[PDB]
RNA sequence: AUGUUU
RNA sequence: GGUGAAAUUCUUGGAUUUAUUGAAGACUAACUACUGCGAAAGCAUUUGCCAAGGACGUUUUCAUUAAUCAAGAACGAAAGUUAGGGGAUCGAAGAUGAUCAGAUACCGUCGUAGUCUUAACCAUAAACUAUGCCGACUAGGGAUCGGGUGGUGUUUUUUUAAUGACCCACUCGGCACCUUACGAGAAAUCAAAGUCUUUGGGUUCUGGGGGGAGUAUGGUCGCAAGGCUGAAACUUAAAGGAAUUG
């Protein structure tokens, strides 16, 4: 619930104690039930196994990333994203990655990750097409729906608020270095503006 | 005139024609 | 007979929320609603449960998949490339 | 037995460079250019400015310790010219007479594979 | 190829279509081959691989699924194991591996 | 007014251990200082020399060498290969009209683990007594030929190390086996291994880097 | 009417020939239809064959080549000379001076 | 390099 | 830098240039041709896979199953549209520098959409050979592409030969080309644009002086841009084609 991708239930044997361990993976694409799922440094290269990203070649791709070896998990998780690996460096041991966002990580080569892609891709390119599908879209995630436009509010209540007019009246872009109260509109933007050219700046 | 630039003004004048036909009901 | 012209599953949202908006979903729905070839027993029997699990109906078997289809284009590209890259160690 | 830099003229139209440098090219030695040796905006690619520049750089090459040069002559090449300026010629003839040895005269023009439509549009620049 | 000798075997030669009819002459001996399809659950394909291993009867796999096997024996249905009883004037049976 | 040459230090780049002569020149460098060491500035210098220079021998023109110094000692600056290419005119004179232009590209492994990519090239040719003015390929040859050359190239190197590779290219061996191995195809008048690409390097191993 | 009896190019049996860039003036023409010179220059005539051989530490050097295959459009070509405009009998001769 | 109309 | 010359712009925060690298996306130079394939639009790095195709060979098979085709379908450059990805380069718009009498034109520097890709549209080009398709026949010639046939042929190795490449001759199919034109045309020119007043091999489509006008209106298709269909009033003695002399 809440959650745009499905998840995975793998259970594992204990190998220390007689008894089984299930754990709740994010199902990649591709992974069915009664598929047998390999983890460690050994497992081989196939969706849904999880390896060190420094064992997996340039140009792979992985889903449920690993910040640190041992955090279980914290890049591209949610439905559709994946890291690629774009690069190693051996000496001292580091694994170059592609983020979702398009950051360039640099990440310990022992750092896991999910082979594949997760699941639940383009779930976003379906129009909601009502306040109602919102409305239960986040009566599952938190209270932050629906949204009251700030201009819409009185001073009292928000920066944008009152007038005779609705208008924000100041530049809507704030500093980084505002204080809390004042961090209402665009944070510490560096443009504003439809967005015309290139991204991923070098 | 040339007859590419008569074609697009006459093609810019269908423009205007339509626009105020469907401004008149 | 045919019922709509156009709009096909779309004509439950009768003349609300745009056209376009409506075109966008339907594609989506007939993708999400539509049955697929089950991989495992070779039945056109595996359908949509939430977004992104696809079930079949016989040999029971369920399969995580696009949120609207079985297997998106990103996914598929992703298993041949692992494919790749696993003969290319492999040998 | 001599002591051998690079002489790498690039010469383009509306300029010439003569660039002496080591034999790996890391370290340089007195980059001249013609328009460093006419002010007139125009004959900054003539041969008489790249001649002069050339002397120059065989001057200070001479005084460095550099003896002979391995001639390296270029283009803008890209996908602009390929064709070496006015310059380049009577650079090169200015190094050899200048007292510098001379050795392995080569073209090294970046030449593309098909790469980087050009710059006009496609009719091109209407003089 | 393999579709042709098999359209001969349909032709003219006896055989069994499917898991159960394709075991059953599989004990009784008279099955030359069984073809297999490449979608056959791993361990329905085992259990057919050790009766032939003590038939001492011939495998082949089938690189399509069932619904492939199917229009090979010229079905309208999946048939996911089929089973050369005999081969008529039909070259299946020494012209393999 | 500083004069920076005043400070800089001359050093032999005794560059090859099996092209034919030690000495190939001189390049000079910033002088060691506190935070910023001369052999730290040297070590990553590619040298491109010419095979003619290299051997003494000036049907070698053609094939400049690179040669990157991998170790510094004592005013001397121990280099190992880092490439092969043709020369930009040579290459251009081989190209011409009314004839067909073979490329093979291969990325093979020397035996000890150098990555190399190499580039060949081979022209058709007319025969003695041809009255036809173009002598091409049918492209099916090209096919034929180009495999074959790939699986020349392929056995050549991944049996012979970098420096076995670097002693047979000068004699040009390659590209008589391959106008052995395509004669019965296309006469193929210009066979060359136009480059030689450095892709990866193995450890350092200044031991074996200690042939010079 | 037909000013020439192919067409002012070199194409038929084709329809599509891909463009290239004239190198003076960068318009787009069809790789067939470009009048096309090739410059194989000495490196260095220069006056100064004489200077930079001896100039040179390589005796008998044999100074290499420049080669530049020139593409130009048809408004370039015939404003540079390399090709004029030729009488209605004289246009229907291939064959270069 | 720029030169309009009759 | 850039130009005819300049200017804008960058530059001792080291620009331009040099070397070693790395990333991105596009493109596929030279080879490249009066060469190849495709129904056309088009298609040019390697290799692997997937189907397809013409020609040739054929003492294989069927036996009229065919040709052209209203309606109807499939594809259809570029530009443009929708939504993602991508966005190096060039670059409608836009901004700027100059020129000019004005010059938000040509020229210079940037630069949005676009250019690329995926999934859908759009369905138009001087989409041209301005030459429908099928069939037969009527001059000569040499090339060239693909296949086949022959040689006491040349070279290449396997040891007899054999393919491979080449030479010679023939041959079928193709892209074209040169000469001549009995012939055709108003001529330019044309081996078809010939076999047409000595007018009939089959068949589809289109035009009927120039404008108004591919306009108005209606229909239909399209998200839109637009496509397809498509007048009339009115006006006019020419408009136009080819060639000749100035
Ligand atoms: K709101
Ligand atoms: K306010
Ligand atoms: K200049
Ligand atoms: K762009
Ligand atoms: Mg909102
Ligand atoms: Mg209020
Ligand atoms: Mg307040
Ligand atoms: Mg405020
Ligand atoms: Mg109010
Ligand atoms: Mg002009
Ligand atoms: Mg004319
Ligand atoms: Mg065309
Ligand atoms: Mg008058
Ligand atoms: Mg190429
Ligand atoms: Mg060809
Ligand atoms: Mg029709
Ligand atoms: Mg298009
Ligand atoms: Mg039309
Ligand atoms: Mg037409
Ligand atoms: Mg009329
Ligand atoms: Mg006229
Ligand atoms: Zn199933
Ligand atoms: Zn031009």
């Amino acid at each position: 619930s809440g959650r745009g991708a499905p998840l995975a239930k793998v259970v594992f044997r204990d190998p220390y104690k007689y008894r089984l361990r299930e754990e709740i993976f994010i199902a990649n694409e591709g992974v069915h039930t009664g598929q047998f799922i390999y983890a460690g440094k050994k497992a081989s290269l196939n969706v849904g196994n999880v390896l060190p990203l420094g064992s997996v070649p340039e140009g792979t791709i992985v889903s449920n990333v690993e910040e640190k070896p041992g955090d279980r998990g914290a890049l591209a998780r949610a439905s559709g994203n994946y890291v690629i690996i774009i690069g190693h460096n051996p000496d001292e041991n580091k694994t170059r990655v592609r983020l979702p966002s398009g950051a360039k990580k640099v990440i310990s080569s022992d750092a896991r990750g999910v082979i594949g892609v997760i699941a639940g891709g383009g779930r976003v390119d379906k129009p909601l097409l009502k306040a109602g599908r919102a409305f239960h879209k986040y009566r599952l995630k938190r209270n932050s729906w629906p949204k009251t436009r700030g201009v819409a509010m009185n001073p009292v209540d928000h920066p944008h608020g009152g007038g005779n007019h609705q208008h924000i009246g100041k530049a809507s872009t704030i500093s980084r270095g505002a204080v809390s109260g004042q961090k209402a509109g665009l944070i510490a933007a560096r443009r504003t503006g439809l967005l015309r050219g290139s991204q991923k700046t070098q | 005139m040339r007859a590419k630039w008569r074609k697009k003004r006459t093609r810019r004048l269908k423009r205007k024609r339509r626009k105020v036909r469907a401004r008149s009901k | 007979a045919k019922r709509t012209k156009k709009v096909g599953i779309t004509g439950k949202y009768g003349v609300r929320y745009g056209s376009s908006l409506r075109r966008q979903v339907k594609k989506l729905e007939i993708q999400q609603h539509a049955r697929y070839d089950c991989s495992f027993c070779g039945k056109k029997t595996v359908k949509r449960g939430a977004a992104g699990i696809w079930t079949c109906s016989c040999c029971k078997k369920t399969v995580a998949g696009g949120a609207y289809t079985v297997s998106t284009a990103a996914a598929a590209t992703v298993r041949s490339t692992i494919r790749r890259l696993r003969e290319m160690v492999e040998a | 037995s001599q002591v051998f830099g690079v002489a790498r003229i690039y010469a383009s139209f509306n300029d010439t460079f003569v660039h002496v440098t080591d034999l790996s090219g890391k370290e340089t030695i007195a980059r001249v250019t013609g328009g460093m040796k006419v002010k007139a905006d125009r004959d900054e690619s003539s041969p008489y400015a790249a001649m002069l520049a050339a002397q120059d750089v065989a001057a200070k090459c001479k005084e460095v310790g550099i003896t002979a040069v391995h001639v390296k002559i270029r283009a803008t090449g890209g996908t602009r010219t390929k064709t070496p300026g006015p310059g380049g010629q009577a650079a090169l003839r200015a190094l050899a007479r200048s007292g510098l040895r001379i050795g392995r005269i080569e073209d090294v023009t970046p030449v593309p594979s098909d790469s980087t439509r050009k710059k006009g549009g496609r009719r091109g620049r209407r003089l | 190829s393999i579709n042709q000798k098999l359209a001969l075997v349909i032709k003219s030669g006896k055989y069994t279509l499917g898991y159960k009819s394709t075991v059953k002459s599989l004990r009784q001996g008279k099955s030359k081959l069984i073809i297999i399809a490449a979608n056959t659950p791993v361990l329905r394909k085992s259990e057919l691989e050790y009766y032939a291993m003590l038939s001492k009867t011939k495998v082949y796999y089938f690189q399509g699924g069932n619904n492939e096997l199917g229009t090979a024996v010229g079905k309208l249905f999946r048939v996911g194991v089929v089973s050369i009883l005999e081969a008529g004037d039909s070259d299946i049976l020494t012209t393999l591996a | 007014v500083v004069d920076p040459f005043t400070r800089k230090e001359w050093f032999d780049i005794k560059a090859p251990s099996t092209f034919e002569n030690r000495n190939v020149g001189k390049t000079l460098v910033n002088k060691s200082t506190g935070l910023k060491s001369a052999s730290d500035a040297l070590k990553g210098r590619v040298v491109e020399v010419c095979l003619a220079d290299l051997q003494g021998s000036e049907d070698h023109s053609f094939r400049k060498i690179k040669l990157r110094v991998d170790e510094v000692q004592g005013k001397n600056l121990l280099t190992n290969f880092h490439g092969m290419d043709f020369t930009t005119d040579k290459l251009r004179s081989m190209v011409r009209k009314w004839q067909t232009l073979i490329e093979a590209n291969v990325t093979v492994k020397t035996s000890d683990d150098y990555v190399l990519r190499i580039f060949a090239i081979a022209f058709t040719r007319k025969q003695a007594n041809q009255v036809k003015r173009h002598s091409y390929a049918q492209s099916s040859h090209i096919r034929a030929i180009r495999k074959v050359i790939s699986e020349i190239l392929t056995k050549e190197v991944q049996g012979s190390t970098l420096a076995q590779l670097t002693s047979k290219l000068i004699p040009e061996v390659i590209n008589k086996e391959i106008e052995n191995a395509t004669k019965d195809i296309f006469p193929l008048q210009n066979i060359h291994v136009r480059k030689v690409k450095l892709l990866k390097q193995p450890k350092f191993d200044v031991g074996a880097l200690m042939a010079l | 009417p037909k000013k020439r009896a192919s067409n002012g190019r070199n194409k038929k049996g084709r329809g599509h020939v891909k463009p290239v860039r004239c190198v003076n003036c960068s318009k787009s023409i069809p790789k067939d239809k470009a009048i096309k010179r090739m410059a194989i220059r000495n490196i260095v005539e220069a006056a100064a064959v004489r200077d930079l051989s001896e100039a040179s530490v390589y005796p008998e050097y044999a100074l290499p080549k420049t080669y530049n295959k020139l593409h130009y459009c048809v408004s370039c070509a015939i404003h540079a000379r390399i090709v004029r405009v030729r009488s209605r009998e004289d246009r229907k001769n291939r064959a270069p001076p």
